[PDB]
């Protein structure tokens, strides 16, 4: 009932993990719409490198396309195909 | 149990005014858009107005802007449409409808509609109808009915035997007589053998003239 | 402002048929955009009911034979197996913008087997015969298709300009029509004549059917 | 090759998800040690409620105990059993 | 400052035996704390080699018969099947703090079958016999266990205070010892006598073994 | 191929000074801790000092603080220990050792050690050894050796036949004679039959006196 140092280290270390990302972050120049859902699950670089002079950055990336409700409030609503960035390989760099 | 009940329709003169109400229940109008949508006789559906009750935000069709005002009183859970400077082209069934909430935001479609209220913009005057019977083997089945004649404006309702007899009933669309009044017939088919012992009563109702007539229909 | 063009304007189809109705938005919206159209059914003298929302989702309590799809400017309502109770007008509605607007409707008629009318004629009542007017009524009951001719004969003589017809909406259970023809005279001109007849032509009848009475 | 509106909505909505949490956040009063790994995978409340006047907060919580290298820098190192908070049920509240 | 107390201080075990050595930290550290101890092996006249780090991880290239564990104040090194080449001193080391400190060591001897020494005696060289001194040497070769007595006889007479022994470290392959005894005289007193003898007592010998030479 | 090579040991007088070097290779000392650890003759291991080369941070055992200074020259990849005010209790084998990097931080254990350099703090003087042969059937095997006598300080090395003969060799721990000089014997066992035709040479080396002697060992 205690997680062992090498499991932890292994699970925590820099990798692509499923991460919930606010859409407003990905599209910060959106004056026009609110979004539903407001956040989307994307594979993103998460974890630690365990070395202050390193950071976990993606190497290889691929676009994924999703159906998002775009509400122009008090005006209307529709469903829009939205492209989001995904990370396929992460690795520790300076 | 969502319900919307419109009232305050009726006859009104050109240039006149009328206020419609919509009493909501089974939900709070606070949480939704309320709309009015109308349908001119024999025509399509035309959106007229929308209210967001909390803040009182309104939007209108161009055909009605500056003459109509939509509002909502959240404490009575009731929406209103104040109609000014009415013309003949405003003649229509007026329906209240809501757009419920999904994903914490009002939808822009109309998920419940009340049954509508007729507004007739005309210079003519109310006349109550006269009701005449239509009395009768044509293969063991007899037809009978009531001729509901000379009335204004629409509508009229007709039931048979206080709403108990509905099978075989046809109430015809009103026709406008070259006189400017309406007429319609209502008929029912019943067993020929039944005529001696069973009775048939048509219950006519025309609320604009407050007329409410029952008429027995029998041979001879 | 989006205008919605709905097609067809009307159609006739048989029970069990697949029916397809389309709606086109006037504005250039690309195929990546979808879910801005709702569809409604309106039966005669009733409020519309919502069938499909957000382009393609079925509204609770609506039978599953109804479905919808679309994107860009182009939307579709399909009824996979048409029932007699599907007699209606169907409307699309866009809510891409405000004002929300409606297409102008598609009237769906149910095509069914041929059924000849049952014919009945009705003298004017004595109560009306006071007043000053006489109304004579002919009834054609529970027939299909809708086309039918009704000829009023007064002492063999044929009438014109003094009769108005009304036809019911298609019946929601058996798909038939009924029709009334009302012959309107002065009491004067009524009281002049003896035999009053109604002659009915219809595809279901191999030859005309005539109903009459003599005054008295 | 396009994620459908109801999948997205379903996957994005408020739930316990595996999240990499910096240890320094959980123990912000740590003057004494650096940690290895510096971040740990914990089940935490993530997602959206899709309703500005709501937020995704945990209902039911449970402690999990992990083996972390604690380095007192230029002094020494050891392995320490560290308790971290985990969320078992998340739900939308005001 | 942590002092580390290592136990046992010494032990004797046989090939294939499981050996267990412990290290206790002087300071009150609780059981939730682990991984602050390393273990080393030092063979004679060699640098220590790391065996186990962070309490319980095996260092690359170290045979798998070595392992370690512990927590709190209490650590353990286990050799699961002792080999002859495991003759050594073993040290723990804490690095919970600076200064890092070492236990004082556990000397592991390999217990093996009894083997009697082979005995050889060596006269002093003529080159040394110049100088002024004479050294006579006795050798006991490749014996076990380590206990052995060596008696120098000069013309039957027994010597004392003029002999020094050296013993090798346990051999890393066969687990035996060898021993030298060096009898140191003046050239004068050397040249006085005829027979020089070395008498050897050992558990492997059912009776004493004696080696001798006559000067010349 | 990690290596650490210590030099600069030897004899030094009480109160004297000595500088030790450690030449590293197969790695950069920049990336690691360098330590000195000593072992007095027949005793345990005692940590003396540590350097973090980049910033030049030092730590010391109390027994040596203010007398010893550890340093590192990153450009020569070499660590040093400057030893001042030496006493007899500083006599020991001195080992350089590293603590490598894991998880981007120096470890606090000693993963590689060099082979050490002996430091002898004494007032006595260097003497090179005299080497005497030890000449011889005792069951078909003969023993022979070299008596390496009267030397100071430690250590001495002994090989046989230029390091070619190592099987059967025992070089005994030096004993200190009540004179203050050391002596040791080295022996080897060889086939008795071999004595006529094969020769046996012991190669003695005592670097403190620069003495390097070969001696043939044979019967008679
Ligand atoms: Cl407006
Ligand atoms: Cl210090």
């Amino acid at each position: 009932e205690v997680v062992k140092f090498m499991d932890v280290y292994q699970r925590s270390y820099c990798h692509p993990i499923e991460t919930l990302v606010d859409i407003f972050q990905e599209y910060p120049d959106e004056i026009e719409y609110i979004f539903k859902p407001s956040c989307v699950p994307l594979m993103r670089c998460g974890g630690c490198c365990n070395d202050e002079g390193l950071e976990c950055v993606p190497t290889e990336e691929s676009n994924i396309t999703m159906q998002i409700m775009r509400i122009k409030p008090h005006q209307g609503q529709h469903i829009g195909e939205m492209s989001f960035l995904q990370h396929n390989k992460c690795e520790c760099r300076p | 149990e969502v319900q919307l009940v419109e009232s305050g329709g009726g006859l009104v003169q050109p240039g006149g005014s009328l206020r419609l109400s919509c009493a909501a229940s089974g939900f709070n109008i606070k949480d939704t858009y309320i709309h009015w949508v109308r349908q001119a006789p024999g025509k399509g559906l035309e959106w007229v107005a929308r209210i967001y009750p909390t803040n009182g935000y309104t939007r209108y069709a161009d055909s009605v802007k500056g003459r109509f005002t939509i509002s909502a009183d959240t404490s009575k859970n009731t929406a209103y449409l104040q109609m000014n400077s009415l013309r003949a082209e405003d003649t229509a069934v007026y329906y209240c409808a809501r757009g419920g909430a999904v994903a914490g935001t009002g939808v822009y479609y109309f998920d419940y509609w009340g049954q509508g209220t007729l507004v007739t913009v005309s210079s003519a005057s109310t006349k109550g109808p006269s009701v005449f019977p239509l009395a009768p083997t044509s293969g063991g089945t007899a037809a009978l009915g009531c001729l509901v004649k000379d009335y204004f404006p629409e509508p009229v309702t007709v039931s048979w035997n206080s709403g108990a007899l509905t099978s075989g009933v046809h109430t015809f669309p009103a026709v406008l007589q070259s006189s400017g009044l309406y007429s319609l017939s209502s008929v029912v088919t019943v067993p020929s053998s039944s005529l001696g012992t069973q009775t048939y009563i048509c219950n006519v109702n025309h609320k604009p003239s407050n007329t409410k007539v029952d008429k027995k229909v029998e041979p001879k | 402002d989006i205008q919605m063009t709905q097609s067809p304007s009307s159609l006739s189809a048989s029970v069990g048929d697949r029916v397809t109705i389309t709606c086109r938005a006037s504005q250039d919206i690309p195929r990546s955009i979808s879910g801005y159209v709702a569809w409604y059914q309106q039966k005669p003298g009733k409020a519309p009911k919502l069938l499909i929302y957000w382009g393609s989702y079925l509204y609770s309590g609506v039978p599953s034979r109804f479905s919808g799809s679309g994107s860009g400017t182009d939307f579709t309502l399909t009824i996979s197996s048409l029932q007699p109770e599907d007699f209606a007008t169907y409307y699309c509605q866009q809510h891409y913008t405000t004002p929300p607007t409606f297409g102008q409707g598609t009237k769906v008629e149910i095509k069914r087997t041929v059924a000849a009318p049952s014919v009945f004629i009705f003298p004017p009542s004595d109560e009306q015969l006071k007043s000053g007017t006489a109304s004579v009524v002919c009834l054609l009951n529970n027939f299909y298709p809708r086309e039918a001719k009704v000829q009023w004969k007064v002492d063999n003589a044929l009438q014109s300009g003094n009769s108005q017809e009304s036809v019911t909406e298609q019946d929601s259970k058996d798909s038939t029509y009924s029709l009334s023809s009302t012959l309107t005279l002065s009491k004067a001109d009524y009281e002049k004549h003896k035999v009053y007849a109604c002659e009915v032509t219809h595809q279901g009848l191999s030859s005309p059917v005539t109903k009459s009475f003599n005054r008295g």
